């Protein structure tokens, strides 16, 4: 059988172990990113598997540098490992070159690390996909997504996890190029509520973060009051 | 300051060494033995820096004995002398040099008696007679004067004594007793200590 | 990580099958010929070259190792480049120590030893190449073959790659010891023509010569000259 | 023989009974998984690379979707096949070129760079613990003595210089198109190099391109620095072609 | 990786080492190689496998290797493997000369190589070397000597032996004809030819198809020589004359 | 065939489970803890009258205040026993005090699960130890008996049997054990139980017995002392 | 079958069977409960005794003055991880002269335990922990898993029949924040008691208790010391 | 370096590589040891005879040091490795302790070497058992046996290799105070024990003795035939 090692091609030229890692991501609940006029907004449908957990357990949004957020889907221990790799890459870049890592370079560097786990019987591919978002006056808003194969591209809008397609269909309806982060957070909440399957998974938390002109290029959690209004807007829009 | 001497006759090698272990202004042992049996027909006599002397000689001894166990026969005196030299030379420029001066005395069935001199630098010379220590400065000329290649063992023990009496007379250090051994076809024989 | 176990092992009948299969890669390679003349050696090979699109001069199958030694192969090109590089390095290592160009036989022995390693060392397959190595030293020409096992052989003349059995019998009929280099080049090309298919040009074969002046590739114009008679 | 197999010869890079390396063969199939084709052509004055630019998803930042890469100021490349593998190989090429210049004091020749990458790929065909990269690299640059160069290397570690070449899904059809065309030309040499590249790609795909559906990179004897054409520049070529 | 490891250094259920046994089958198919000890010397005689007409003849032998001043060997089995081992023998021998300033006794050289062979059967997961060797030598402890070693890392001393193709038949002929304590180099040579004549059942024995080397002592020095073709043709002649005399 | 660090679907390491089965091939050993000290007793399991029974040592001194009884693959126990001896002496060296029975047992138990084949030194441990151990001794907590198996799990026991007839022997230990039992009663009980479970007829040469008491150091019973205890049983 | 022996082998469903199997080691451990108020974090554990004459396995371990753990699964893996936690705590006091924040220590566990899940020939840790701590952000109960995931908990139970204990905890969790210590420990014990067969009860032999809080360094209560907590239960 | 786990447990607690190593020992030539009062004797069945063999080069009885020797059964190449390891260790002991080894010390060393090769990555067990004999510094005679597992014990007498079972049976019945009261009888016991199994009425038997302080003496064919005739004419009555 041709699907047991990332160092074996199948006869059609596939690397099934990478495809299987992708299936782990596609089983996870949905995360979205949207780039807009003045920043990037992330949102995650964070399924609550027990009411015994604290609100805030198993965050899927991370700060990887002061100007860079990361949003994940897939196997969470793998994702946290990658957040640490991203952090180290950003820190090393600052020490060596003396300025904040450009988002595109950070994405490319972490993608190459992910890629290195797709060649060998000695290790397995990461079971996660993640988005990286930043804003600066010089570089504007940037949103990248990296998958288990190590491919990295830039996006206006992106979604990862099980309702990815349904989410992309909703993101496509927005003229995000002309909208502000404050407008977009509502829309992010709205879209998470639309694609959530309330019959098949009972309870979720909305996790929101942003980076933009309004945060002075710092990646931050969306303030509690704004998140709560965004949820109320999303719920009422579901009508 | 330690003294070693060897004298090779036609079918034997005679060796002697002082029996003193000194430290600072005191003799701390007066029956010390500076000879190491390597095999049935080989003695290594070793002097020099404390620690280095016993560590080096006992390493050589164990390896000579190992060769016998592995192979069922002994190294020749010449092979043993070259093995010793290789080790000392190999350590000369290492982190663990051995500051030792040696004589190796032996009898080989086919080659007869042999006496080898080695200094701490690991230069190896075969000689009809030789001596190490400050006492060599006072005794080598006595050996040059009276030796012959065919010197009998009774006469060789006299010649040895003249060297040792010369140390009593003229050398500033108190070396009152000496170990004496002879090697021949029949192995290693202990003789009486020569004592003053 | 590196696998530390051998990928070549003995079968119950005493065969090293990975080596036999490496030999099958060589047998399916493009033909190569070597002929030791009285005063030199010729190495000749066919290019497995489709397309007018290839820049035939961009990569060479006939390659210098030193001023006085050259080689060609049959089998897998990329494996060959490994061995060329190693041969060149071995030849320089020798020169640095001895300050004399490496004797052909010494270079062969060292390259063959590398090939042997790849039949036993951990986590690798043998080379899918046989080499023909020519040289001139001690006032005399040498032609050797080195195979995927690391075995080597001195030849007066031989063929390797596709249709090598018939090439060797063609050479057995045609070789004599007194033969000169120019005549030998001619017979080497005729030996390629035996199994060619599709009209010979100076662009789809390569020829190297070795004599007292040294090893060199023949130029396209020189090869065109020899091709006019064939 | 004829497709025989023993032991693990379809899983790792050991020889099959015919002397094949199935894992290497499968790496060539991996090149086609991405569904793209690239073409490269050289003339006396320039060398060009053209590839398809597919952006199916409207939410992609299309400025980040490229298969063209600068290796040095004077060496460009088009990658075909698995994307992350390709990016890795581009990074390695960048490193090898930079290291060459540091150690030797002159820019790496295109042939030498292509050879180095091909030699690195060779290792993956002989060592069992890693797979080959499922990608194909085409390099362009100007050599001071030989003029414009096009080189290609593959997952088997083969490499060659070309008058023109292709890679990916329609490689064979592109090769036939380019063969047929050069035979007509005096001194078997391409002259309208950017138009030949685009026409070849359009013919074998049956498309008729918009300027946002292809990318073009060039090096020239007068301007050796690798340059990527804008959309407007690509459009001036598409319109000039359309009118004959 | 555990899937791909063929586990070359493990026991089989009967306490066997299969790679060693299989390597022994490879040797059994290689060229016949015999060694005979005499009172005044020791010889090796080997079937040549390099016999194609277009081969060039550049070295002094095909399968006989000088190891040091006082020793030589021949090999049966995988040639490239033999080249690795013979190079190692030469190194061991020079390490011993450097250390002791006398030549390595013959049995000590054999033992040292056999410890390397043994290791390849016990650890490291590599295939063993597919070689058996015959060693001829003189030393000051046991004079003229003949050893055999095989891929298990076992060895033994012999008056006369054979490895490679048709060994079993060659050893029978040796058991019957060898005169313990009474062989000369002249008679050992005659016997070597007799044996090769019967065990090369691939055709009428010829000088081009065999190699013979002798090891003797002359004036306190060891002499190792590969017989020239002229000499070998003469020995084959004298054997064919003797078989004619044999009836009546 | 699978790796040595593979979990079964039940959440156990196959190699450890298999090592635990090897303990059942061992001869029976018994430990009992009393307020007056601990006794350790073991069946020698002699296989030929030509074997010297004194060369079977299945009870060993760890230090003057600690003994150890073993069952299973005895050769495996050597590196464990040596580690216990060395640790107690390291502790004495550093702290100038005797190491507790619990601490010695803990130190040895940290070697269990240190096996595996890609991570560690060139020839590190390939498999777990096929041994169970009873550590019996006296420290400031008083007399103590600890049990350890190849999982690296260790626990204090009032009485415990290990080895082939440990079921059986453990049932009899439940029956006879009580907290106020004297050492002499515990010694008698463990020999009565060994006598039941042993295939051979118990005598003064085919068993070993040792004690540790607050009074006195580790003591292996001599033949004559065994003969004396064996009279009543 | 072919996907279940190596932690490096993804299955076609996007699962890693070796990780799932390692989690079974925790489900078969004896139950333990952790819960917190605004001022204290408590651990309660059922100890198994192999036989009637064995002591009962330790379940609760000291990590630092402000942190302790309860374990379920392979004991030797628990000790290895506990030793790692101890060392990380010591390092933090050595370097910074302050206690390691509990959430940062749990992050370190997640990172350490993820590594062997991704490398050939390594295995997951076969242990689950409940972690009780107190720092500047108050009391904490965290849960760690063989998957290397971890959870910040209002309360939790892991091990055999822990679903029962979890149901009790959900039922009463709105009370926990405002409970005095005595009440909080009682809740822990009641939850743990839900895991027991109908006949059996909590005793001084089978219950272990760990407590840390605002005014109380991490302290373990066993044997006669659990008696105060067991009286005035029911 | 090669780090595969070679010796592992199987279901029911088996170590198959060690069991297979033991099978290798069982196919080896029979070896016997008896411990006498002031003598210890080793005897071993030869290989296959072979008239053209140099006998000296295949002995299966080996000196480890002046006061200790051993015989083995199983893989002869493995034995050589174990022997030369033990020879090195005897010299380390003399170096650091300034006494010769006890037979027990060197046995324990050899046994732990063997145990280590059943529990270390990349290696298979040694396919040999050894009978180790000699005298302790205080004159006490000793006979120990080691096997591939690393287990060792002391014996009054024992056999290893092919037919060890029946040779042990014979020894159990024949090892008395009477049968070891003298040097000759101890030696004649060993020969009798071998002649139980030894195919060509030996002939193919190697034998060696060690006396208190006296070092390994091997017996020549002439000396063995004298014991053989002396035993055979006694078994006529
Ligand atoms: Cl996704
Ligand atoms: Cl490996
Ligand atoms: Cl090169
Ligand atoms: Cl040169
Ligand atoms: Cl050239
Ligand atoms: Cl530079
Ligand atoms: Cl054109
Ligand atoms: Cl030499
Ligand atoms: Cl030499
Ligand atoms: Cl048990
Ligand atoms: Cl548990
Ligand atoms: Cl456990
Ligand atoms: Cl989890
Ligand atoms: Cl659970
Ligand atoms: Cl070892
Ligand atoms: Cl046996
Ligand atoms: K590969
Ligand atoms: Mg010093």
């Amino acid at each position: 059988g041709y699907d047991l090692s990332a160092s074996t091609f199948s006869p059609d030229g596939r690397v099934f172990q990478v495809e299987y890692a992708m299936k782990a991501v596609e089983n996870s609940s949905t995360a979205i990113g949207i780039r807009c006029k003045d920043g990037v907004v992330f949102g995650v449908e964070k399924l609550v598997l027990s009411k015994l957990y604290e609100e805030g357990s198993n965050k899927r949004l991370f700060n990887v540098d002061r100007h860079v957020g990361m949003a994940v889907a897939g196997l969470l221990a793998d994702a946290r490992s990658l957040a640490d790799i991203a952090r180290e890459e950003a820190s090393n870049f600052r020490s060596n070159f003396g300025y904040n890592i450009p988002l595109k370079h950070l994405a490319d560097r972490v993608a190459m690390y992910v890629h290195a786990y797709t060649l060998y019987s000695a290790v397995r591919p990461f079971g996660c996909s993640f988005m990286l978002g930043s804003y600066s006056v010089n570089d504007g808003a940037q949103l990248y997504m990296i998958d288990p194969s190590g491919v990295s591209y830039g996006y206006w809008g992106c979604a990862i996890g099980k309702a990815r397609q349904a989410a992309k269909t909703e993101i496509e309806k927005l003229q995000m190029k002309e909208m502000t982060c404050r407008d977009i957070v509502k829309e992010v909440a709205k879209i998470i509520y639309i694609v959530h399957d309330e019959v098949k998974d009972k309870a979720f938390e909305l996790e929101l973060s942003w980076v933009g002109e309004l945060t002075n290029g710092r990646h931050e959690i969306v303030p509690k009051d704004i998140r709560e209004e965004a949820e109320k807007y999303a719920k009422e829009s579901l009508k | 300051m330690e003294y070693l001497i060897g004298i090779q006759g036609p079918d034997y090698v005679l060796v002697a060494s002082d029996r003193v272990a000194a430290s600072n202004i005191v003799q701390m042992k007066d029956d010390h033995d500076k000879m190491f049996k390597m095999s049935e027909k080989i003695l290594l006599l070793c002097v020099g820096e404390a620690g280095d002397t016993v560590q080096f000689a006992e390493y050589i001894q164990k390896n000579v004995q190992l060769y016998k166990m592995r192979n069922g026969y002994e190294l020749s005196p010449t092979a043993a002398a070259n093995f010793t030299r290789r080790n000392l030379a190999d350590c000369l420029r290492s982190r663990t040099p051995y500051h030792v001066n040696l004589l190796l005395a032996g009898y080989d069935e086919h080659e007869g008696p042999a006496l080898y001199y080695m200094d701490y630098l690991a230069a190896l010379a075969k000689a009809p007679f030789a001596a190490h220590g400050y006492g060599a400065f006072l005794t080598l000329s006595i050996l040059d004067r009276y030796y012959t290649p065919t010197i009998s063992r009774e006469r060789a023990v006299e010649l040895l004594r003249k060297c040792l009496e010369e140390l009593q007379k003229r050398f500033i250090l108190n070396l009152p007793t000496f170990s004496v051994r002879i090697i021949d076809k029949n192995g290693i024989h202990d003789l009486d200590n020569i004592s003053f | 990580r590196g696998y530390s176990f051998s990928l070549t092992t003995f079968s119950p009948s005493g065969k090293l099958v990975q080596i036999e299969y490496a030999l099958a890669a060589v047998a399916g390679g493009a033909p190569s010929v070597g002929i030791k003349a009285a005063n030199g050696v010729v190495l000749a090979t066919e290019k497995k070259q489709k397309s007018i699109l290839y820049d035939e001069r961009s990569v060479h199958k006939v390659e210098p190792i030193t001023k006085h030694i050259g080689l060609v192969y049959s089998g897998m090109g990329p494996d060959y480049r490994v061995l060329v590089h190693r041969a060149r390095k071995l030849a320089q290592q020798y020169y640095l120590v001895y300050q004399e160009p490496i004797p052909t036989a010494q270079l062969v022995q060292r390259v063959a030893s590398v090939m042997q390693e790849y039949t036993q060392s951990g986590g690798v397959r043998p080379f899918g190449v046989s080499l023909l190595i020519c040289g001139w030293n001690e006032g005399r020409p040498y032609l050797f073959q080195s195979d995927p096992s690391g075995a080597y052989f001195a030849w007066k003349a031989t063929a390797m790659g596709k249709n090598y059995v018939n090439g060797k019998t063609f050479l057995e009929k045609r070789y004599n010891e007194d033969l000169e280099l120019e005549d030998a080049i001619h017979t080497a090309i005729l030996t390629l023509k035996e199994s060619f298919e599709g009209q010979m040009t100076e662009d789809n074969i390569e020829v190297g010569i070795c004599n007292e002046a040294g090893f060199r590739r023949l130029t396209p114009t020189e090869v065109k000259d020899y091709l006019a008679a064939i | 023989s004829r497709g025989s197999s023993a032991g693990f010869d379809r899983h790792i890079t050991i020889f099959s009974p015919e002397g094949r390396l199935y894992q290497v063969e499968y790496a060539f199939k991996a090149i086609n998984q991405g569904g793209l084709t690239s073409v490269a052509v050289r003339g006396k004055d320039c060398a060009v690379i053209v590839t398809q630019k597919k952006v199916p998803d409207k939410l992609l930042d299309s400025s980040t979707v490229t298969h063209l890469f600068k290796i040095t100021e004077n060496i460009g490349c088009v990658m075909t096949g698995m994307t992350a593998d390709s990016r890795s190989q581009v990074q390695r090429a960048r490193y090898e070129a930079a290291n060459w210049k540091y150690k030797y004091g002159y820019e790496i020749p295109v042939d030498m760079l292509c050879k180095r990458i091909a030699d690195i790929s060779q290792v993956y065909t002989q060592n069992a613990e890693m797979r080959p990269l499922g990608c194909c690299m085409i390099l362009i640059g100007i050599d001071e003595e030989q003029g414009p160069q096009v080189y290609k290397c593959d997952p088997a570690g083969y490499y060659c210089g070309f008058k023109a070449t292709a890679a990916g899904v329609k490689q064979t059809e592109s090769t036939s198109f380019l063969e047929k065309k050069v035979k007509k030309k005096f001194d078997w040499t391409f002259e309208q190099t950017v138009e030949t590249a685009i026409t070849c790609l359009s013919t074998v795909l049956s498309i008729d391109f918009k300027p946002s559906e292809i990318e073009v990179g060039v090096v020239t004897v007068e301007n050796p620095k690798f340059r990527i054409l804008t959309e407007a520049e690509i459009d001036a070529h598409l319109v000039a072609l359309a009118e004959r | 990786s555990r899937r791909y490891d063929s586990r070359t250094t493990i026991f089989s259920p009967e306490g066997r080492l299969y790679q060693v046994e299989y390597a022994m089958e490879a040797i059994g198919h290689a060229g016949t190689c015999l060694g005979i000890l005499a009172n005044d010397g020791v010889l090796l005689a080997a079937e040549r496998r390099n016999i194609h007409k277009l081969l060039d003849e550049v070295f002094f032998s095909e399968k006989i290797y000088k190891l040091n001043e006082d020793m030589a060997c021949s090999v049966a089995g995988i040639t490239s493997d033999a080249n690795v081992l013979t190079n190692e023998l030469r190194l061991i021998a020079q390490r011993y000369l450097l250390q002791y300033q006398e030549p390595i006794p013959c049995e000590q050289l054999v033992t040292a190589l056999c410890d390397i062979k043994q290791a390849y059967t016990q650890f490291g997961g590599k295939r063993p070397f597919g070689v058996s060797l015959l060693y001829i030598g003189w030393d000051k402890h046991y004079g003229f000597q003949l050893y055999q070693s095989d891929p298990s890392g076992n060895y033994g001393g012999w008056k006369a032996t054979c490895i490679g193709n048709n060994s079993a038949a060659a050893v029978s002929m040796l058991k019957q004809d060898y005169k313990e304590g009474e062989m000369t180099l002249k008679s050992a040579l005659a016997l070597a030819i007799k044996v090769l004549n019967k065990t090369m059942d691939v055709s009428k024995l010829s000088a081009e198809k065999v190699e013979i080397a002798t090891l003797t002592r002359e004036n306190g020095k060891t002499v190792i020589r590969v017989l020239k073709q002229k000499e070998v043709e003469q020995l084959i002649k004298k054997h064919e004359e003797e078989e004619a005399k044999a009836e009546r | 065939d699978r790796g040595v660090n593979t979990f079964s679907p039940e959440g156990r390491l196959f190699q450890v489970e298999y090592a635990i089965e090897a303990i059942k091939l061992g001869s029976t050993a018994i430990g009992i803890q009393t307020s007056e000290g601990v006794c350790l007793a073991v069946e020698k399991r002699i296989t030929s009258p030509l074997m010297e029974p004194s060369s079977i040592e299945k009870i060993v001194e760890i230090d003057a205040h600690i003994g150890c009884a073993m069952s299973g693959l005895i050769a495996d126990a050597k590196t464990l026993i040596d580690k216990a001896r060395v640790e107690t002496q390291n502790h004495w060296f550093t702290y100038n005090e005797t190491m507790t029975v619990e601490s010695v047992t803990q130190a040895v138990s940290n070697l269990a699960l240190q096996f595996g084949e890609e991570d560690a030194d060139p020839g590190a441990m390939s498999r777990p130890f096929g041994v169970a151990l009873l550590f019996g001794g006296v420290d400031e907590k008083g007399p103590q008996l600890f049990h350890m198996d190849p999982s690296g799990t260790f626990v204090q026991c009032d009485a415990r049997a290990i080895g082939s007839a440990s079921e059986g022997a453990q049932s009899s230990l439940q029956e006879v054990y009580h907290k106020s039992m004297t050492l002499k009663e515990a010694i008698k009980s463990s020999l009565i139980i060994l006598k039941q479970v042993m295939e051979e007829k118990l005598n003064a040469t085919n068993i070993e017995l040792a004690t540790v008491q607050p009074g006195q150091n580790f003591h292996m019973f001599t033949k004559e002392e065994l003969e004396e205890v064996i009279k009543d049983i | 079958n072919q996907y279940d022996n190596d932690v490096t082998v993804w299955s076609p469903q996007g699962r890693i069977h070796q990780i799932e199997y390692a989690m079974e080691a925790v489900k078969q451990g004896s139950a333990t409960v952790g819960l917190k108020s605004k001022t204290h974090a408590v651990l309660v554990a059922l100890k198994r005794a192999q036989s009637e004459l064995a002591a009962h396995q330790k379940k609760i371990l000291h990590v630092d003055n402000h942190i302790g753990i309860s374990i379920a699964g392979l004991t030797a893996d628990a000790r290895l991880l506990c030793n790692f936690m101890r060392q990380e705590c010591l390092d933090s006091r050595f370097v910074f002269d302050r206690p390691l924040p509990v959430s940062r220590l749990v992050s370190l566990i997640g990172s350490k335990t993820q590594i062997p899940t991704q490398r050939y020939g390594r295995r997951p840790y076969g242990v689950g922990l409940l972690i009780a701590g107190y720092d500047d952000m108050g009391p904490h109960i965290f849960q760690t898993c063989p998957s290397a995931n971890y959870f910040d908990c209002r309360a939790m139970s892991i091990g055999a029949r822990s679903q029962s204990a979890r149901t009790y905890l959900e039922r009463h969790m709105s009370e926990f924040m405002e409970c005095n210590l005595n009440e909080l420990v009682k809740h822990g014990l009641r939850a743990l008691r839900e895991t027991l067969p109908a006949e059996q009860d909590l005793t001084t032999k089978n219950v272990s208790i760990g407590i840390v809080g605002k005014d109380l360094e991490f302290t373990i209560y066993d044997d006669d010391d659990v008696s105060p907590f067991l009286e005035g239960l029911e | 370096s090669y780090d595969r786990a070679i010796t592992v447990f199987s279901p029911d607690g088996h170590l198959f590589q060690v069991e297979y190593a033991q099978e290798a020992v069982k196919k080896g030539s029979t070896a016997v040891g008896v411990r006498g009062r002031d003598i210890v004797v080793l005897g071993v069945e030869k290989k296959s005879v072979a008239k053209l063999q140099d006998e000296r080069t295949v002995r299966k009885i080996c000196a480890l040091d002046d006061n200790v020797c051993m015989a083995f059964a199983g893989l002869t190449a493995d034995a050589r490795i174990v022997i030369n390891r033990a020879r090195v260790e005897c010299q380390s002991h003399r170096l650091t302790v300034e006494d010769p080894v006890t037979v027990e010390y060197i046995t324990r060393y050899i046994a732990s070497l063997k145990q280590r090769y059943t529990q270390s990555n990349g290696r298979r067990p040694f396919g040999i058992s050894a009978l180790i004999v000699g005298f302790d510094f205080d004159g006490t005679p000793r006979l120990y046996q080691t096997d591939p597992s690393g287990t060792y014990h002391a014996w009054k007498a024992n056999a290893i290799g092919r037919g060890a079972k029946s040779v042990r049976e014979f020894l159990e019945k024949n090892y008395t105070d009477e049968a070891i009261e003298t040097d000759d009888l101890t030696i004649k016991l060993v020969i009798k024990a071998l002649l139980e199994v030894v195919q060509s009425g030996g002939k193919n038997i190697e034998l060696a003795v060690m006396r208190r302080d006296q070092s390994l003496k091997i017996l020549n064919p002439e000396e063995i035939e004298k014991y053989v005739a002396e035993i055979e004419k006694e078994k006529e009555e």
